[PDB]
DNA sequence: AAAAAAAAA
């Protein structure tokens, strides 16, 4: 039982210590650079693992949830080996290292997931619609008894592979005549990590005919948290597993969910500067071009013919102005507004979608299917605890970017007056059900 | 190995789809070919969604059993000539490559990379592409080979897209001596200014024509257009026997008389041609001068 | 063992259920069933089930459709056994179907291990009110409306247990999707104790349950509908959609329940329906032309006939003449409707430009011109059809709406009328009398092909590929020939410009046209009189004889032709006259508002192009020829010319005769 | 108990 685990750990250690192409051991230097900056994590490219040996890839693809903790403890063993001197024999504050995977396999649409993808590694893409608040998870628990009153420690991993996975309390004491489970939890001298929940929605253009989009639930932990914001297209690599809901129709039902292993995002969470040196040099070189203005102006909607001043206005809007502040506290606006008011057939709507696509943060909405309460701030109540809480609309979702509104005249007169302050001062004030909050929205 | 297009770098489905021999043998340009291909896959037992995956991540069991699957399934439909023996090169943990894939990547990188004045510019770009392909030979560079592989896939897609349109429009005119086809108009015509791209297209057309019930071996003449120059690039092509034929009827390869015919017609008439390519069967002719020239080629002894 | 069919006539057990599972009769049933689906010949003299097996292999689907009347006409006793005891028959049928499928495709089991068989159309049909105690544990056929769909969740199929009091591993056990497995003495050790599932060696299915109401057209007026619960096993998931009227063939079953007994005070049992086959019945109520779950599906021979008839000369003329064979005249309307329901090809340029590929048609004219009849025929014709009318539709009714779920208590999205019209046609009648607020909400539907909602904190965009066909009446009830179109209707430029083809129908006085129309109407009235081998096929050939005198081709063949053409053929546009079309567009920009009132924009150019693509689609051809462009330009210029004042119609007709010379 | 969307008056 234990020998196979040791063999697998040894195989992974040999892989990580031996993998070199040309004259560089890439993973060891990656570990060094990660430890030096206090980022106890490692990234494995799947193609390298396949090329090194196929049996390890086969085992990982067969039972991922069981295999992965062995790899993630081999990583920390190697890190302690290649970072700490034994000195013929301390702090040793190195937790279990996080494993991150990347792959280039075929994508699978959300609606195509079925009973045959249970406990398998899958890759898929979607849109982020909501992020949950972070929560704590125990990893090393100090357990104390009452009658015999001794000390014990429990080590728990985050992978489950099954609904239970939980050793709540050992039956009987450790050897007089104590109870069944006479233990408590010593909250001090305990170690905790962080977990977060996310909701994913199907990409609009792959929705089947005459259907509505489907949502799914994903869970991430440690360094993968606090990475994605609502409204960002992402590519996820994870495990499609199921968990029971004893609190919650039918018989023997099990709600599926996704455990996040790796996230790729187009924006790369850049919006302080994090760009590569080569990219910064390329941007400076492009800015040195004597005719960058015409190059960018031609770039705005190349399939639209004739409009020039409109394209210049679009470029000036996307670039944006300069925010200013004053000693007495008065704010000054730093955005530019463009209104297109013309005859039909002049391709007004085709520019809006292109501007939405270009901008890093943009939302496209119609003035007909919209409401004043549904744009700035919606006051909802939790069905469980019955408490008022504030849910954002569309204008707050596009803060720091641009908002695309078409058919501005069809919008109701009552609705169109709410945007007055939201643009004249870029701050919205809500006084509903005793909630008095000033919310920021710059767009 | 098999007569397949980038088997170890594309999905098995795309390999069977773009393989020229299977295309010729199963008539993939219409819907019945696709129906027969799906029959192939169903009878072999590979799931369609599985066979549409990358070769790296495709299932290990069927990767192991592919040889037996082919040997047991391909006899019914006359594709048993696709199996051959090839050379495989492996160096380090980078992976495995084959000679056919390497030469396809090299040819594609030669094709795509990076009046008299623009002709000189095109020839200079061809020289630069040759240098880039030469530099890509060394084992210290693989971003200059992955790009070649993806360009090969793109070029094969474009060639297939043009060939299916040609076949369905039936532009192949059958004369008494030789078949004729002219690309007057269409999409992406600017790619066919390269003689090797034109030869690839002609090779696919020759294979498609040879894999038919016709019992006539006639040379094929293919022409293109480049609107900036207003000239026709004409290449002469020899017929080919089916690859699945015995050596008894292979006394001598089919000879190419197109260069001789071209030089004779140029020496007897004042056509505004420019025969300078090293391949003597490829010439540049004027749009206004093509038709009388063609007539002469019809009326001259081949 | 006398494994003879005549031995099944008389029963020896007390009931059918315990007699079917007898080892002697089960093998006889299996062999007879195999002989049936291996030897059954059709009217043409071929094994249709063989072609069904080939098509199943090609599509790698999970359901094999067996026609009920085939099983009833030959070997009726098996049909009776299946109708009275479905559970004990469907398993043997699945096994024999798996063997038959493996016969054509060896090693097919790797793709899928099991196959599910479906029954096409049972003879007897019931409603939700007509459910009794006698028809339990037997097939039922119920029409209804889907209201609330739960979702998709997995279920265990082969359940195993590990009992740790004795270290005993129980064998694989089934599950019936509504009962929990309960074992008493736990195998040989013969005692009860702790146990676990140990689900590392198990297989999964997926299920979906839904709430079924009564159809509003079947319930007696002024009464309340009856609710039932429908359970869908594998391969049936997401087939049905909310709001879509369906017809389900399934099994009626009953089970115990606690609080139902608690609140009623009597031992009452809850009932659910385990679905076996689903047939959509939205819009197209005509359910007598042909049989089968899907009437828009074709066999291989039907495809061969499609290709054979798609190559004859003047097929477009026959298709135009074969539409609405009982409406006289109005050739232009027929052509416009055909071009609208064949559609074009949506275009995507570099993933950053989108071009709509659907055609809108507006009808305007005098009363008594059979516009509503044409709309009804179109609804009967299209695969997806939605009918709205006048003041009976609201702005948020056509568009998707926002509702709060009474159970989970949060905002959600409800599919509108246009969403059901995606990949289909949305038909509107009395377009003029609809309120402007209910009219201005479909601009994105006709142009952008997308629906955007930002309501109650929900921001989402919904796709909508729908073609809108509308009918209306001019001001005063009749069309004034001596007035421009701007003074004829109250619509504005933004709504008028989005219609590709606009037709005007004028009711005039003619001595012989009236006589011909009256003769045709009288002949139609006397033709459709209810009073004028198997009798069913005699009636069918009577129907064919009745229909062949006005329809060049049969209607169901046309139906499948429409479906196939919309499915597979995609026209390509390479060799078109740049100069001709460009100069025509320049000329239509000339005149127009500069001389009259009709608006013309770039949208009409794309309209001409879409019409040309549709005409290419008519012939099942992948490439647009010159004749299609000529026909499209002729149609467009005719529609533009016939909407002018009578003072200048002749002048413009003689002026524009150079482009449609032919 | 309090906010937000829908059809009829
Ligand atoms: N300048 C142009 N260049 C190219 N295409 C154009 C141009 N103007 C309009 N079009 C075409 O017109 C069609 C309709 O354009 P679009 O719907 O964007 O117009 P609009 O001005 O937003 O209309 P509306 O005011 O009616 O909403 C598109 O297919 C678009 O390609
Ligand atoms: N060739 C024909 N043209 C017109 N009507 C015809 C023709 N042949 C038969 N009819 C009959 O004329 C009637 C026309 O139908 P209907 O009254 O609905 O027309 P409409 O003008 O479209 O109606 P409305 O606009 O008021 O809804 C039908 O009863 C139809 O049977
Ligand atoms: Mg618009
Ligand atoms: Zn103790
Ligand atoms: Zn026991």
């Amino acid at each position: 039982n234990d020998d196979d685990n040791t063999e697998i750990i040894k195989s992974f250690k040999n892989f990580i210590l031996e993998f070199r192409l040309d004259s560089q051991f890439i993973y060891r230097d990656q570990l060094r650079n990660n430890i030096l900056v206090k980022n106890y994590s490692l990234t494995v490219n799947m193609e390298h693992l396949i090329g090194y040996n196929e049996d390890i890839y086969k085992k990982l693809s067969d039972e991922p949830s069981d295999i992965i903790p062995l790899f993630e403890t081999a990583i920390t063993q190697v890190a302690k080996r290649i970072s700490i001197l034994s000195r013929a024999q301390l702090l040793n504050s190195l937790p279990t290292f996080q494993l991150i995977l990347n792959s280039n396999a075929n994508q699978i649409p959300l609606r195509d997931l079925d009973s045959e993808h249970v406990s398998k590694i899958v890759r898929l893409s979607g849109i982020i619609i909501s992020t949950s608040v972070l929560s704590s998870r125990a990893t090393y628990l100090s357990i104390m008894c009452r009658n015999c009153r001794h000390t014990t420690s429990i080590t728990i991993n985050n992978f489950n592979s099954i609904t239970g996975n939980t050793v709540s309390l050992p039956r009987s004491c450790l050897s007089k005549n104590c109870g069944p489970d006479p233990y408590i939890i010593i909250h001090e001298s305990s170690k905790f990590i962080d977990q977060q929940f996310l909701k994913l929605q199907e990409i609009p253009e792959l929705v089947p005919v005459g259907e509505m989009p489907r949502n799914l639930t994903m869970t991430c932990d440690r360094y993968l948290t606090n990475k994605v914001i609502p409204g960002t297209r992402v590519t996820i690599v994870g495990i499609y597993s199921i968990y029971n809901s004893k609190n919650g129709s039918g018989v023997a039902i099990r709600t599926p969910y996704i455990k996040i292993l790796g996230i790729q995002s187009d924006v790369e969470t850049s919006s302080v500067t994090m760009f590569t040196e080569e990219e910064e040099e390329e941007f400076l070189q492009l800015s040195r071009n004597p005719k960058l203005y015409e190059i960018l102006t031609n770039s705005i909607a190349p399939s639209i013919f004739g409009n020039e001043d409109i394209k210049k206005a679009i470029v000036c809007l996307l670039m944006g102005g300069s925010k200013k502040i004053l000693p007495d506290g008065m704010r000054l606006r730093g955005d530019i507004n463009v209104l297109l008011l013309g005859d039909p057939g002049t391709a007004k709507s085709q520019l809006l979608k292109f501007v939405e696509k270009v901008s890093p943060i943009a939302v496209y909405t119609s003035g007909k299917g919209s409401s004043a309460a549904g744009l700035t701030a919606s006051v909802q109540r939790d069905p469980m605890t019955r408490e008022f809480y504030l849910e954002g609309g569309a204008m707050v979702l596009a803060d720091g970017g641009v908002v695309c509104i078409d058919e501005f005249d069809k919008m109701r007169d009552e609705d169109r007056v709410a945007i007055h302050e939201a643009m004249e001062q870029q701050t919205i004030s809500i006084a509903k059900a005793g909630i008095t909050t000033v919310l920021n929205s710059r767009t | 190995d098999y007569y397949l297009f980038l088997l170890r770098h594309s999905s098995l489905y795309d390999s069977f789809y773009y393989s020229n021999y299977v295309n010729a043998k199963l008539s993939l340009w219409n819907e019945n070919g696709k129906k027969r291909l799906h029959k192939m896959f169903a009878r072999m037992g590979i799931p369609l969604s599985t066979a549409q995956e990358t070769w790296l991540y495709m299932d290990h069991s069927i990767k192991r059993e592919l040889g037996i699957i082919f040997d047991k399934n391909l006899d019914r439909y006359g594709l048993q000539d696709i199996i051959r023996d090839g050379f495989v090169r492996t160096l380090g943990y980078r992976g495995s490559i084959s000679a056919s894939e390497f030469v396809e990547a090299l040819t594609a990188l030669l094709e795509v990379g990076n009046s008299a004045q623009k002709l000189t510019n095109l020839r200079k770009r061809w020289v630069s592409n040759f240098w880039l392909s030469w530099d890509a030979l060394d084992d210290r560079k693989v971003e200059l080979l992955n790009r070649g592989i993806q360009l090969a896939q793109d070029l094969q897609r474009a060639i297939f897209n043009t060939g299916v349109a040609i076949l369905e429009k039936k532009l192949i005119k059958h004369l008494r001596i030789y078949r004729l086809c002219v690309l007057q108009d269409g999409p992406d015509l600017d790619l066919y200014r390269n003689p090797l791209t034109l030869l690839r297209l002609g090779n696919w057309l020759i294979e498609c024509c040879a894999e038919s019930e016709d019992k006539q071996l006639l040379p094929m003449v293919l022409a293109s257009i480049d609107e900036n120059t207003d000239t026709y690039l004409v290449a002469g092509l020899t017929p080919r026997y089916p690859r699945g034929l015995d050596t008894i009827h292979t006394k001598k390869p089919i000879l190419n008389n197109f260069s001789m015919a071209f030089q004779q017609i140029t020496a007897e008439t004042d056509a505004k041609v420019r025969i300078d390519n090293f391949e003597s069967s490829i010439i540049e002719i004027r749009r206004e001068d093509l038709s009388p020239f063609l007539e002469k080629l019809t009326l001259s002894g081949l | 063992e006398e494994l003879t069919l005549e031995s099944l006539s008389n029963v020896k057990a007390n009931s059918y259920s315990e007699w079917i599972t007898q080892p002697n009769v089960s093998r006889t049933i299996a062999r007879e069933l195999k002989s049936f689906l291996l030897e059954y010949t059709d009217e043409t003299g071929r094994s249709v089930y063989g072609a069904r097996i080939r098509t199943l292999g090609e599509m790698n689907s999970e359901s094999l459709e067996v026609n009920y009347r085939h099983l009833a006409e030959s070997k009726a006793i098996l049909a009776l056994f299946l109708a009275k005891c479905p559970e004990e028959m469907l398993k043997i049928f699945d096994l024999v179907a798996m063997e038959a499928t493996e016969l054509h495709y060896p090693d097919y089991a790797r793709i899928h291990s099991e196959i599910h068989v479906r029954i096409s159309d049972f003879p007897t049909i019931y409603s939700l009110r007509e459910l009794r105690e006698s028809n339990l544990s037997s097939l039922v056929r119920v029409t209804g409306v889907v209201t609330r769909r739960t979702g998709v969740f997995p279920q265990l199929k082969y359940v195993k247990f590990n009992c740790l009091k004795c270290g005993s591993i129980l064998g694989p056990f089934f599950q019936d999707s509504n009962e929990e497995i309960r074992i008493s003495f736990c195998t040989n050790c013969k005692s009860k104790g702790p146990f676990r599932v140990n689900g590392e060696k198990t297989v999964y299915r997926n299920y979906q349950r839904v709430t079924l109401q009564e159809a509003p057209g079947t319930v007696p007026p002024g009464r309340l509908p009856r609710h039932r619960e429908v359970i869908l096993l594998a391969d049936l998931v997401d087939v049905s959609k909310p709001g879509e009227e369906v017809e389900v063939t399934g099994i009626y079953k009953n089970n115990y329940d606690g609080n139902l007994n608690a609140k009623n005070g009597f031992p009452v049992f809850a009932t659910i329906i385990e679905a076996n086959s689903i047939k959509r019945r939205e819009g197209n109520t005509a359910n007598e032309g042909e049989e089968g779950l899907d009437v828009f599906s074709w066999t291989e021979e039907e495809e061969r006939e499609f290709r054979k008839i798609s190559r004859d000369r003047g097929i477009i003329d026959k298709i135009i003449s074969s539409m609405a064979p009982s409406i006289y005249g109005h050739r232009d309307i027929k052509t416009a409707v055909a071009c609208s329901l064949f559609g074009g090809v949506p275009k995507n340029v570099n993933g950053k430009h989108s071009i709509r590929g659907d055609i809108n048609v507006l009808l305007l004219g005098d009363p008594g011109t059979a516009k509503s009849q044409i709309l009804k025929y179109v609804e009967k014709t299209a695969h997806r059809a939605v009918f709205a009318t006048g003041q009976g539709a609201s702005a948020v009714g056509l568009t998707a709406s926002v509702r709060k779920d009474p159970i989970t208590k949060e905002w959600t999205l409800e599919g509108g009328a246009l969403v059901l019209a995606d990949k289909g046609v949305c038909l509107i009648d009395e377009f003029d009398k609809m309120n402007d607020q209910d009219r201005t909400s479909i601009h994105e539907a006709m142009e952008q092909q997308s629906i955007s909602i930002s309501k109650a904190g929900i921001v989402t965009t919904l796709q909508a590929r729908c073609s809108i066909i509308a009918a209306a009446n001019p001001n005063g009830g009749r069309y004034n020939s001596t007035l421009p179109l701007a003074q004829n209707v109250s619509l504005t430029e933004p709504i008028l410009s989005r219609f590709d083809i606009l037709c005007v129908v004028r009711d005039l006085v003619d001595e012989e046209a009236d006589e011909r129309l009256a003769t045709f109407v009288v002949d139609s009235h006397v033709r459709s009189h209810p009073e004028n081998l198997n009798a069913r096929q005699r009636r069918l050939q009577r129907q064919r004889k009745k229909e062949e005198e006005i329809s060049p081709i049969p209607q169901e063949l046309l139906m499948k032709y429409i479906h196939y053409a919309r499915t597979k053929i995609y026209p390509k546009l390479h060799q078109m006259d740049m100069d001709k079309v460009s100069r025509v567009y320049a000329d239509l920009r000339r005149e127009s508002i500069s001389t009259g009132s009709f608006p013309i924009t770039v949208r009409h150019l794309e309209s001409i192009l879409r019409i040309a693509e549709s005409f290419a689609k008519m012939r099942l051809s992948e490439f647009v020829s010159s004749y299609d462009l000529d026909r499209a330009i002729k149609v467009v210029v005719d529609s533009f010319v016939d909407a002018q004042k009578v003072s200048v119609r002749r002048q413009l007709r003689r002026s524009f005769a150079i482009y449609t010379l032919g």
